[PDB]
C-alpha cells in the first residue's frame, strides 16, 4: 500500500526478497527448519500477491514480465555474466507465489516476440535460462509454447550462416549495410498471426532484398504465401548532416514518409496520405511521433497538427551513437 | 551353474503349468527372459508349445 | 511505333517530382499504346508491365497505373487480352505481394474468359489463386461473396461436388451480416445431399427429418425435405433404426398429402414387395440416388432384399436356400452372403 | 569508431578472396568498434574461410580473438550464434586428428562467470572422441570433474545442451542393438534412470527411451512399449533423417499389437512425409490391420520388400501380426452358421488347409 | 536527400493455411498448442507441436479430439450438416 498500484518493476522484485529473505532464514535457525511453519508462510504469501489492499490483481503478472524486459533490453551495449545471472535465481522464487499463470504465459509472449523482431535481443544466455527455470518448477506442458518460441529462433539463427556464405560466390553489387534478420514465425506457437495489415505502399529503398528472400524462402517448402508486419519489423538511416554520420534505427512506417521529402523541402498533410497509401487514422499516429522529435519541425510560430498544415524536414537530429534503438 | 537354472525352472513349469500360465510367468517376467537367452534350446520349447506344435515339441524333448 | 515507346518510358524511370506531375506524364504513353494496332500494340502493352515492376518508379504511381490498365484490357479481343493475362501474371510474381491488389482485378478478368469458352475446370482454378484468406489487403463483402459463389458453381458444373460444397463454407461466415434468410436455407440443404452420396440412407434420414420441424424453413420447403426423408429410409438398410423411422413417418399426417404414401404403407405394416413396386417407387426417385448395386441399375435392388430377410424372420419359418431365392429373383449364391451379413451385425 | 568498421567492411566483402580477404579484416579489428557488434561480425567471416582450406596454425590464431570479446565488449545475442555455429561446422570437414587439439584451448578461454553451456557443451564433444582413440586416462579425469556437480547437464538451473554421462550409454545402445545383445541392453537402461531424474529434456532423453521400448516388446508388454515410442519419436523429429524414418518403424508396429490399429497417424510429425515410397511402406501396413484382411495384409510384404524385410527387429514380429488378423475374421462369420465346414473358412480367406488346424487350436 | 541504402533486409515469415485460427471452437488454446486431452496423456500423445487435423468443413481442431468424437457418431447431430475427414495434416 506504500506504492498503491505504481510500482516499479525493479522494486517489486527487491520488496519481496527482502520480507521473505528476513523470514526463510528466521525458521530456518530458530524454529530448526520445520515443515509445520514453511507449508505456512508459503500459503500465506501466495494471497499477499492475490489479495491485495490496492484494486489492481492483474498489475502483478504484469510487472513480472516487465523486469524481464529491462534485463533483456538491448540500448547499445550489454551487460555482465555475473549481475544477470544472479538476478535470474531470485526471480524464480518470486514467480512460485502468483497463482495467475495463465496471465503471465499471454504477457510474456507478445514480450518476447517483440524484442526477437525489433532486434533487442542482448544476451541469448537469458532466454535459455527463462525456459528451463519454468520447466522444472510448473512442467513440460507449460513451458511448451515458450520451448517451441526459442527453437523457431535458433532455425532462423542456423539459415543466416548459410546465407552468408553465398556473398562470397559472385557477389558485388549487394553489400551496402546491415545483413539478415530472418525471424520465423507461426500460426499457433507464435501469437502473431497472418492478418491482412493495412495495404502499406513499401519504401523504393525496401523493394530489393526483401524481393530475393521471397524466392529464397519458396524453395524449401512447396508454397508458402509471406506477409510482412510493419508494426514491429524496423529498418535504419544514414544522415549526413551533422559533424558525425549517426545511424538511427527507425521504423519502416516512417521511411516511406522521409522518402517523400526527395521532391520537395516540404510535404502537406494532402500529400503525405497519398505517398503512404494507408488510412488518416494510421498516419495520425505516425506523424504524431515525428513532430516531438527533432525529425520533422513545424514552420511558422505554432503549427498544430491540421489537414491543410505543411509538414518541413529537418537536418539536425537527436543522436549520440550508431544504430540506436527506439523502442 | 548359471547354465542349469533355466532347465531346472523351464522342466518343471512345464509339467505343471499350461500354455496360458507360461506367457505370463517365464514369458512376461523379465528377470527369467536373461536365463532363458544363454540357452536357446529351452526357449524354442515355450513358443513350440503355446501354437499348438506339439508335433516338434516332443522331438526337441527327447 | 514500339520504338519510341520504350525509349519514352525508360526515360521517366528515375525522373521523380511530383504525384499529378508524374502520373499525367504516364497517361499520354499508355493511351498511345492502345490506339495502336497489329503487332506494335502487343510490342508496347508488354513494356508497360516491365516499367511498373521495378524498383525505380514509385508503387503508388505504378498501382494507379496499373488500376487504370486492367479496364480497357475486357475491350480488346480474347485473342490478344489472352496473351497478356499470361504474361503479365509472371512478371508481377516476384513481387505478389507488393501488387496485391492488382493480382486479383487481372485474375478476376481472365476467369472471365475460360467461362466463356466453356470450361468450368479452368475458371475455377483461376479464383482459388486469389489471396482471398492468405492475403495483406481485405476486399469488400459484394466482392467476397461473389467470388465464393463463382468457385462453388463452376465446381459443381464439372461433377466435383467436393471442391464444389468446400468453397461456399468460407462464404457462409460472411452471410450472417446479412438479412438473406433464403440463403441460409440452402446452406444446410446442399450439405445434407453431400452426406447421402456416402450411401449414408441411415444417417441421412435424420438430419432431413430434423430440418422440416423447424421454424426458419419455408413451408414449401419443409414438405420437399420430408420427401427426402421418406425416399432414404426405403433406400436404407433393414435393422434397428429403421423400424423407428418408419413409424416416425407413419404419425405423421404430413405423409398423407405425398404421392408416396403407398410405399410407406407397405413398408410399415411388414407386407410383400413384388416387381410392381420397386419400379414404381424408383421412377419417383431423384437421378442422383440411382446407383449400380449388383443387380438391376438402382439403390433400392439392395434395401428390397434386405428388407424381406428381415420381415421373414418372424413370418417364414424354415425356407430353403433354392427357394428363397426364386421368390426374389436373385441367384443361390447371393441369398446366402446378404443373409450371412445380417446375423453378423445383429439386425436379424 | 563505429564508421570507419562499417564502410571498410562493405568494400572488403565485394569480390572476396581466399587469401587476400583476409588482410583486409585485420586492420578493422585494431579500431575496436564501439557497438561493437562490427568487430564482431569481420573475425567471423575469417573462420568460414580458414576452415575451408589453408591450414590450422592460422585458423587458431583467429579463432582466439573471437573468445575473447563475449562480455560486455559485444551483446551475448551475437556471440552464442557464432559459438553454436562454429562448432557444429568444424565437425565436419576437420578430421579427429585436428579437432581434440580445439576443445583443450577452447576450455582456458571459457572460465569466467557463465559456465554453464560453455563449458558442458565443449565437454561433451570430447566424451565421444576419446571412445574412438581408445582413451582411459582421459576419459575418466573428465568424469571427475562432472561428478563434483548435482546434475550432469545444468549446475543449477540455467542454459542446458550438454550431457556426458548420457551420451556414452547412448552410444553403445545403437551399437549393441545391431548385434542382438539383450543382456546388455536391460543393464543400460536401469542406468538411465538416475540421470533422467537430473536433466530437462534435451535430444539424449529421447534416445534412452528408444531402448525401453524395445525391450518391454520382447517381453510381451505392448501397452508400455507404445508408451516410450511414442515419447521418442517427438524428439527424433527435430533432428530427421538418418533417425526419423528408423524410429516410425517401431511406433507403428506397437499400435497394431494393443487390437488393433485404428490409428495410423496421431501426430502430424508424419502425416504429410507419407509421399516418400520408403515412409508410404508403413502408412499401408496399417491401413490393411484395420479392415481385418489377410489378403491385403500379404501383398504388402511381396510389395515392399527393401524396407520391412531388412529389418530383424519387426521380421520376428511379422507372424504374430498375420495370425491376429484371421482370428477377427472368424469370429464375424462364425455367429450365423451353426454347424459350418472346416474347409469353408479355408475358401473364403485363400488359405491353405495346413495352418487352419492348427490355428482353430490356439483359438 | 538521405542516405538510404541496405545489404540484405528481410521482415516476417507467416504462414496460415485456410482460414485463421481462432483459439480452436472446444478450448481456449491455440490450433498447435496443448488443449485438453493433448496434455493430460503425456505419454500417447504430442508435448511440443501438436497436430493439426483438419475436416471438410473447413475447420480443424486436434486428432485426439476429433477421434473420440467419431467413435460414438460419425456425423455431426448438432446442425444437420456433413462431417467427414478431408485433408491429412499444418
Amino acid at each position: 500500500s506504500n506504492l498503491t498500484q505504481e510500482n516499479m518493476p525493479t522494486l517489486f522484485v527487491e520488496s519481496v526478497l527482502e520480507v521473505h529473505g528476513k523470514f526463510v532464514q528466521l525458521i530456518n535457525t530458530v524454529l530448526n527448519g520445520d515443515q509445520h511453519f514453511m507449508s505456512a508462510l508459503d500459503k500465506a504469501l501466495t494471497s499477499v500477491v492475490n489479495y491485495r489492499e490496492p484494486k489492481s490483481v492483474c498489475k502483478a503478472p504484469e510487472l513480472l514480465a516487465k523486469y524481464c524486459d529491462n534485463l533483456l533490453k538491448k540500448s547499445a551495449k550489454g551487460m555482465t555474466e555475473n549481475e544477470v545471472e544472479d538476478r535470474l535465481t531470485s526471480f524464480i522464487t518470486v514467480f512460485k507465489y502468483i497463482d495467475d499463470k495463465d496471465v503471465f504465459q499471454k504477457f510474456y509472449a507478445r514480450m518476447l516476440a517483440k524484442r526477437l523482431i525489433h532486434g533487442l535481443s542482448m544476451s541469448m544466455d537469458s532466454e535459455e535460462a527463462m525456459i528451463n527455470k519454468l520447466k522444472q518448477a510448473c512442467g513440460y506442458e507449460f513451458t511448451s509454447k515458450l520451448h517451441r518460441m526459442y527453437t523457431d529462433m535458433s532455425v532462423s539463427a542456423d539459415l543466416n550462416n548459410k546465407f552468408n556464405n553465398f556473398i562470397k560466390n559472385q557477389d558485388t553489387v549487394i553489400d551496402l549495410g546491415i545483413s539478415f534478420q530472418i525471424y520465423v514465425l507461426q500460426a499457433g506457437a507464435w501469437p502473431l498471426t497472418q492478418a491482412p495489415s493495412s495495404t502499406f505502399a513499401i519504401p523504393q529503398e525496401l523493394e530489393k532484398s526483401v524481393q530475393m528472400f521471397e524466392l529464397f524462402y519458396s524453395q524449401h517448402f512447396s508454397g508458402r504465401k509471406l506477409t510482412w508486419l510493419h508494426y514491429l519489423c524496423t529498418g535504419e538511416v544514414k544522415m549526413n548532416y551533422l559533424g558525425k554520420p549517426y545511424v538511427a534505427m527507425v521504423t519502416t512506417y516512417q521511411m516511406a514518409v522521409l522518402l517523400a521529402f526527395n521532391n520537395s523541402e516540404t510535404v502537406s498533410y494532402k500529400e503525405l496520405q497519398d505517398s503512404t497509401q494507408m488510412n488518416e487514422k494510421e498516419l495520425t499516429k505516425t506523424i504524431k511521433s515525428l513532430l516531438d522529435v527533432k525529425m520533422i519541425n513545424h514552420d511558422s510560430e505554432k503549427e498544430d497538427i491540421d489537414a491543410e498544415s505543411s509538414f518541413s524536414l529537418n537536418m539536425n537530429f537527436s543522436s549520440k551513437r550508431t544504430k540506436f534503438k527506439i523502442t | 551353474s548359471p547354465s542349469n537354472v533355466a532347465i531346472y525352472g523351464g522342466l518343471c513349469a512345464l509339467a505343471t503349468f499350461d500354455r496360458q500360465e507360461l506367457q505370463r510367468n517365464v514369458i512376461s517376467s523379465s528377470s527369467f527372459k536373461l536365463f532363458l537367452e544363454l540357452e536357446p534350446q529351452v526357449r524354442d520349447i515355450i513358443f513350440k508349445f503355446y501354437e499348438s506344435k506339439y508335433a516338434s515339441c516332443l522331438k526337441m524333448l527327447d | 511505333m514500339a520504338a519510341a515507346v520504350r525509349q519514352d518510358l525508360a526515360q521517366l524511370m528515375n525522373s521523380s517530382g511530383s504525384h499529378k506531375d508524374l502520373a499525367g506524364k504516364y497517361r499520354q504513353i499508355l493511351e498511345k499504346a492502345i490506339q495502336l494496332s497489329g503487332a506494335e500494340q502487343l510490342e508496347a502493352l508488354k513494356a508497360f508491365v516491365e516499367a511498373m515492376v521495378n524498383e525505380n518508379v514509385s508503387l503508388v504511381i505504378s498501382r494507379q497505373l496499373l488500376t487504370d490498365f486492367c479496364t480497357h484490357l475486357p475491350n480488346l479481343p480474347d485473342s490478344t487480352a489472352k496473351e497478356i493475362y499470361h504474361f503479365t501474371l509472371e512478371k508481377i510474381q516476384p513481387r505478389v505481394i507488393s501488387f496485391e491488389e492488382q493480382v486479383a482485378s487481372i485474375r478476376q478478368h481472365l476467369a472471365s474468359i475460360y467461362e466463356k469458352e466453356e470450361d468450368w475446370r479452368n475458371a475455377a482454378q483461376v479464383l482459388v489463386g486469389i489471396p482471398l484468406e492468405t492475403g495483406q489487403k481485405q476486399y469488400n463483402v459484394d466482392y467476397k461473396l461473389e467470388t465464393y459463389l463463382k468457385i462453388a458453381r463452376l465446381y459443381l458444373e464439372d461433377d466435383d461436388p467436393v471442391q464444389a460444397e468446400a468453397y461456399i463454407n468460407r462464404a457462409s461466415l460472411l452471410q450472417n451480416e446479412s438479412t438473406n434468410e433464403q440463403l441460409q436455407i440452402h446452406y444446410k440443404v446442399c450439405y445434407a445431399r453431400v452426406l447421402d452420396y456416402r450411401r449414408k440412407f441411415i444417417e441421412a434420414a435424420q438430419r432431413y427429418n430434423e430440418l422440416s420441424y423447424k421454424t426458419i424453413v419455408h413451408e414449401s420447403e419443409r414438405l420437399e425435405a420430408l420427401k427426402h426423408a421418406l425416399h432414404c429410409t426405403i433406400l436404407a438398410s433393414a435393422g434397428q433404426q429403421r423400424s423407428r423411422m418408419l413409424a416416425t413417418l407413419f404419425k405423421d399426417e404430413r405423409c398423407q398429402q405425398l404421392a408416396a404414401y403407398g410405399i410407406l404403407e407397405k413398408m410399415y405394416l411388414d407386407r410383400i414387395i413384388r416387381g410392381n413396386q420397386l419400379q414404381e417407387f424408383a421412377a419417383m426417385l431423384m437421378p442422383h440416388q440411382k446407383a449400380t448395386t449388383a443387380d438391376g441399375s438402382s439403390i433400392l435392388d439392395r434395401a428390397v432384399i434386405e428388407h424381406n430377410l428381415l420381415s421373414a424372420s418372424k413370418l417364414y419359418n424354415n425356407i430353403t436356400f433354392e427357394e428363397l431365392g426364386a421368390l426374389l429373383e436373385i441367384p443361390a449364391a447371393k441369398a446366402e452372403k446378404i443373409a450371412s451379413q445380417m446375423i453378423t451385425e445383429g439386425r436379424m | 569508431v563505429d564508421l570507419e568498421n562499417q564502410y571498410y567492411n562493405s568494400k572488403a566483402l565485394k569480390e572476396d578472396d581466399p587469401k587476400a580477404a583476409l588482410s583486409s579484416f585485420q586492420k578493422v579489428l585494431e579500431l575496436e568498434g564501439e557497438k561493437g557488434e562490427w568487430g564482431f561480425k569481420a573475425l567471423k567471416q575469417m573462420i568460414k574461410i580458414n576452415f575451408k582450406l589453408t591450414n590450422f596454425p592460422e585458423m587458431m590464431n583467429r579463432y582466439k580473438q573471437l573468445l575473447t570479446y563475449i562480455r560486455s565488449a559485444v551483446t551475448r545475442n551475437y556471440s552464442e550464434k557464432s559459438i553454436n555455429s562454429i562448432l557444429d561446422y568444424i565437425s565436419t570437414s576437420k578430421q579427429m586428428d585436428l579437432l581434440q587439439e580445439f576443445y583443450e584451448t577452447t576450455l582456458e578461454a571459457l572460465k569466467d562467470a557463465k559456465n554453464d553451456r560453455l563449458w558442458f557443451k565443449t565437454n561433451t564433444k570430447l566424451g565421444k572422441l576419446y571412445l574412438e582413440r581408445e582413451e582411459y586416462g582421459k576419459l575418466q579425469k573428465i568424469l571427475r570433474q562432472l561428478h563434483q556437480s548435482c546434475q550432469t547437464d545444468d549446475g543449477e538451473d540455467d542454459l542446458k545442451k550438454g550431457t556426458q554421462l548420457l551420451e556414452i550409454y547412448a552410444l553403445e545402445i545403437q551399437m549393441y542393438t545391431a548385434q542382438k545383445n539383450n543382456k546388455k541392453l536391460k543393464a543400460l537402461y536401469e542406468q538411465s534412470l538416475h540421470i533422467k531424474s537430473a536433466i530437462p529434456h534435451p535430444l539424449i532423453m529421447g534416445v534412452i527411451r528408444e531402448c525401453g521400448g524395445k525391450m518391454h516388446l520382447r517381453e510381451g508388454e505392448f501397452e508400455k512399449a507404445h508408451t516410450d515410442f511414442f515419447e521418442a519419436f517427438k524428439n527424433y523429429d527435430e533432428s530427421g533423417s538418418p533417425r526419423r524414418t528408423t524410429c516410425l518403424k517401431y511406433l507403428v508396429l506397437a499400435n497394431m499389437l494393443m487390437k488393433s490399429g485404428i490409428n495410423p497417424f496421431d501426430s502430424q510429425e508424419a502425416k504429410p512425409y507419407k509421399n516418400d515410397p520408403e515412409i508410404l511402406a508403413m502408412t499401408n501396413l496399417v491401413s490393411a490391420y484395420q479392415n481385418n484382411d489377410i489378403t491385403e495384409f500379404e501383398k504388402i510384404l511381396k510389395t515392399n520388400h527393401s524396407n520391412i524385410m531388412d529389418d530383424p527387429f519387426i521380421r520376428e514380429h511379422i507372424e504374430e501380426l498375420l495370425r491376429n488378423i484371421r482370428t477377427q475374421v472368424l469370429i464375424k462369420l462364425i455367429k450365423p452358421y451353426t454347424r459350418i465346414h472346416i474347409p469353408f473358412i479355408s475358401k473364403e480367406l485363400n488359405i491353405d488347409v495346413a495352418d487352419v488346424e492348427s490355428l482353430l487350436v490356439q483359438c | 536527400k538521405k542516405r538510404f541504402e541496405v545489404k540484405k533486409w528481410n521482415a516476417v515469415a507467416l504462414w496460415a493455411w485456410d482460414i485463421v485460427v481462432d483459439n480452436c471452437a472446444i478450448c481456449r488454446n491455440h490450433i498447435m498448442d496443448l488443449c485438453i486431452e493433448c496434455q493430460a496423456n503425456q505419454a500417447s500423445a504430442t508435448s511440443e507441436e501438436c497436430t493439426v487435423a483438419w475436416g471438410v468443413c473447413n475447420h480443424a481442431f486436434h486428432f485426439h479430439c476429433i477421434s473420440r468424437w467419431l467413435k460414438t457418431r460419425q456425423v455431426c447431430p448438432l446442425d444437420n450438416r456433413e462431417w467427414e475427414f478431408q485433408k491429412y495434416g499444418h
